[PDB]
RNA sequence: UGCGAAAGCAGUUGAAGACAAGUGCUUGUCGUUCGUUAUAAAUGGCCU
């Protein structure tokens, strides 16, 4: 359930953080890697956030915030930014997506997308018999 | 390695903060201590439990205030030991109230449930015959008391 | 007259029934208390659940749309 | 006992102390006859339920 | 300043932090100097979500600034604990008390805050990875808390025994920070 | 008209009185009535006769994170 | 039976004060009630009513030996609570305040004649064994 | 073991000693001796479950 | 809330101002006042 930040070019930790209580079964990153999202088993995503500017000086990340989204685990998780969408697509055991917002993360609204949504019909009825 | 055996009895200043060892707490009181209020009226009801440790758990969590927050998630299946133990409860004279509390409670929070499971069902008709039958224990000793006043 | 607030009078005559012992009561009156004393008691646990009460999805199923 | 109280009526009434005596009794009686005014409680609302489904 | 709310200040004696009603808004002053001089709505603060829930979620029931200024938390009756950093008024949410928070302080160098609400437990929140330690079973509630001493060397703690509710008995506690045991009751 | 929750029907000879989370399109994409959201989600929407309309519908453990409750 | 159904049925339509006539006729059984009360009694004021005619009645005299009203109570509180708690006439409450108050007086009573039925029973007995 | 004197406070002097135990003991600067046992990690037990060095 | 036994016996839950939301009207709110004895619900549980 750790995420850890390690140091590329020396190999060695920078930052420890025991955040869910089962496994992290994913991870992804903003574009300016100013947040870095995970998730997993215990059905959560965490935010880990260095956009401060002390921080980026002080490359700290901080456990800024976390939700409760899913029903069961979040084996998938993805992140797209444009200068018209901003997208944190996430989904999981539950057969269901849920989007986000990455910069608004804790405090936007989400929508959980359908189970099923027949654009090719999987049934068929006959009037006649 | 020699120096374990030492109790100090040379020495200036003596200087002991160990605390004494305690008797390990049971699973019950494991789970009171972490609030976990269902898991201790689970833990309540196993084979192998001694009466008395288990009318207390009843009562902690009656005292706690935690009736209803163990009784919330729970259906015929997992609902059946508390019954039996209140089954047998019922009897004796030290249960009876407390048994006569978490019963209330169960056909408050689950007469839904009672009416379209039939198990169910028999543990209250069977659980009806017993406390009719203690009503009449008791009516009895009333008599009796009764019957001594009159010779005193 | 008892045959024939009634708490206190009730306690009253147990007291006379003990004052009275063993052997001065008759078995003919007796019998007469004895029928007496037990429709009280019936209707006097009768009140008691009274009192308590007081204080206390299918697959195919068929419908019409409101349009 | 409740035999040993019919016949044996005249005898205690003339006994110096009958607490010290029966206290055993006393306890045992006192115990289930306090229990009485909760299990008609409880009575009463098992009737209701079980008359609820039965009828159902 | 005008009607004002709520108040605090730093542990140096150096910063203000208030809250006024002109719904509410939070400035933070220096006193000594013009060096900081700032104030924002409490609207910002606050998330949407809290927005839609009832009004104990709004209700700020504590405060505290941090010695340099760069940090402020903010307690609320709801038992969550937000701290703001004042550059740019991002929000970081700490939340475990179930009920209404009462006490909080800013350690001196700023890295560990100490909280204390209704639980009659002390929390110790670790900033750098959130973490936390405890002082639990006090004698009563914590209506304050602070760290006194040039190194931390003392925790003194303001105790209530909600028991009592004739009359409001109070009990002073300084803490020996090494082992987190009374010094002095 | 039927979509994944909602049914719909739109009579084709009256005109109508006059009166966040997706791409906010300033790119281009490449280069009477009666309205109901009672029965979802749906597989599949029909008529079986004149007057019967058919609506199919939807009818494993995951880690347990308790709700407190008082 | 059916007769005292459907003239009940009809006194309780026009605000008839003989309803608790109807209530008492001793045709009425146990399985009838049951049976008159789910299938007659479908809005909430014939269920007041009855209720009214019947509290009141028990209330003034709780100690009549005749079971048909408490029998009544008894089946009405059983099967209906949940439309008689719906009900939130001041009024309503207020009968229940009394009639709580008419029958607790009763409970009371029964430890004490409990009490004196053992004594008449060791009586009985005393008599029986000095005629043998 | 080892003495330590603090850089600035030259007054304060101090005996910090562990062993293989879970928990550490110092020793401020004669009746009675003010001992204070360490015995806290804040949230990383698992990473130190010995003092020893 | 008053009296009292613990049981109960009587009696309450009014008015103004302001803000928010939906559409001048409707509902909800009060770290605002006057007067009368007068559900909860930010995934949030206690050290070594």
């Amino acid at each position: 359930g750790s995420i850890k930040f390690w140091d590329f070019q020396f190999a060695t930790l920078n930052q420890s953080f025991k955040a869910h209580d089962a496994d992290v079964l994913c991870l992804t990153t903003d574009t300016d890697n100013n947040y870095v999202f995970s998730a997993g088993v215990d059905r959560k995503i965490f935010q880990f956030s260095q956009n401060t500017n002390k921080s980026q000086k002080n490359n700290r990340w901080v456990n800024s915030s976390n939700r409760l989204l899913h029903g069961n685990d979040i084996r998938a998780i993805c992140a797209y930014q444009s200068k018209g969408a901003d997208f944190l697509v996430s989904g999981g055991v539950e057969k269901t997506l849920v989007i986000n917002s990455l910069t608004s993360f804790s405090n936007g609204n989400y929508r959980k997308m359908p189970t099923v949504e027949p654009y090719s019909k999987n049934v068929l009825v006959n009037k006649e018999q | 390695m020699r120096g374990s055996e030492y109790q100090g009895d040379q020495e200036h200043i003596i200087h002991n903060d160990k605390v004494r060892s305690q008797r390990r707490m049971r699973a019950f009181e494991r789970n009171i201590n972490q609030f976990k209020w269902s898991e201790a009226l689970d833990n309540a009801f196993v084979p192998g439990m001694a009466k008395e440790l288990t009318l207390t758990v009843l009562q902690e969590l009656r005292k706690r205030g935690k009736v209803r927050v163990a009784l919330y998630g729970r259906d015929e299946s997992t609902l059946e030991p508390l019954l039996n133990w209140c089954l047998k409860g019922i009897e004796d004279v030290r249960s009876a109230s407390i048994v006569a509390d978490w019963v209330a409670v169960v056909l408050e929070l689950y007469g839904n449930t009672l009416e379209s499971s039939p198990v169910l069902q028999e543990l209250m008709i069977d659980l009806k015959t017993k406390v009719r039958h203690e009503i009449h224990k008791s009516k009895e000793a009333q008599r009796i008391e009764g019957m001594l006043q009159l010779l005193t | 007259f008892i045959t024939s607030q009634s708490t206190q009078l009730f306690q009253l005559l147990s007291l006379v029934l003990d004052s009275i012992g063993l052997f001065s009561l008759e078995g003919a009156l007796l019998e007469n208390l004895t029928l007496y004393i037990d429709k009280q008691v019936e209707i006097a646990e009768r009140n008691t659940e009274l009192w308590n009460l007081i204080d206390t999805l299918p697959t195919y199923t068929m419908e019409y749309l409101d349009i | 006992v409740k035999w040993c109280l019919i016949i044996h009526g005249g005898y205690l009434v003339s006994i110096p102390n009958l607490m010290s005596t029966l206290s055993s009794l006393h306890s045992t009686l006192k115990r289930r006859s306090d229990l009485l005014p909760r299990l008609l409680a409880l009575d009463a609302r098992l009737d209701c339920t079980i008359n609820k489904f039965k009828t159902l | 300043w005008h009607n004002v709310i709520l108040s605090n200040i730093s542990s140096n004696g150096k910063l203000l932090a208030h809250m006024c009603k002109d719904h509410k808004s939070i400035s933070v002053v220096s006193l000594f100097d013009d060096s900081v001089n700032l104030s924002f709505p409490l609207g910002s603060i606050l998330s949407s979500q809290t927005q839609s829930l009832s009004y104990n979620t709004r209700y700020v029931s504590s405060m505290a600034i941090d010695n340099m200024g760069q940090q402020l938390a903010v307690g609320f009756a709801s038992g969550v604990i937000s701290i703001v950093s004042l550059a740019d008024l991002q929000i970081r949410l700490l939340k475990w008390h179930i009920d209404s928070v009462l006490s909080l302080s800013f350690s001196h160098d700023g890295s560990y805050l100490l909280s204390g609400g209704w639980e009659k437990v002390m929390s110790l929140w670790q900033l750098e990875t959130n973490s936390q330690q405890f002082l639990p079973r006090l004698n009563g509630i914590i209506i304050d808390c602070q760290v006194l001493g040039p190194q931390g060397n003392y925790y003194s703690l303001i105790l209530q025994m909600t028991e009592n509710n004739s009359n409001s008995d109070y009990q002073f506690l300084l803490l020996n920070a090494s082992d987190l045991t009374s010094k002095l009751s | 008209f039927w979509g994944a929750t909602w049914i719909s029907r739109i009579d084709f000879d009256v005109d109508f009185p006059i009166n966040g989370l997706t791409i906010t399109d300033e790119s281009n994409f490449m280069n009477h009535f009666f309205f109901t959201d009672k029965y979802k989600p749906l597989l599949f929407v029909d008529l079986i006769s004149s007057n019967e309309l058919a609506i199919i519908e939807r009818n494993q453990k995951a880690f347990i994170q308790p709700k407190l409750v008082f | 039976q059916v007769e005292i159904a459907n003239i009940l049925s009809s006194h309780l339509e026009a605000n008839s004060t003989e309803i608790l006539d109807d209530l008492m006729s001793g045709s009425w059984t146990e399985p009838e009630i049951k049976k008159f009360i789910l299938t007659k009694i479908n809005t909430v004021d014939h269920l007041s009513k009855i209720f009214l005619t019947i509290s009141k009645s028990i209330t003034q005299n709780p100690w009549n030996e005749e079971n048909l009203l408490p029998l009544w109570l008894k089946w009405l509180l059983t099967l209906k609570s949940g439309e008689l708690n719906s009900i939130k006439d001041k009024h309503t409450k207020k009968n229940c305040k009394h009639l709580k108050s008419a029958l607790r007086s009763s409970e009371e009573i029964l430890p004490v004649l409990l009490g004196i039925q053992g004594r008449l029973e060791m009586l009985r007995r005393q008599a029986k064994l000095r005629e043998d | 073991c080892t003495f330590y004197t603090s850089l600035s406070n030259q007054n304060q002097q101090n005996i910090f000693t562990a062993g293989r135990r879970r928990y550490m003991h110092s020793w401020d600067l004669s009746q009675t001796a003010k001992i204070e046992k360490f015995s806290r990690l804040y949230g990383h037990e698992s990473t130190q479950r010995s003092f020893e060095n």
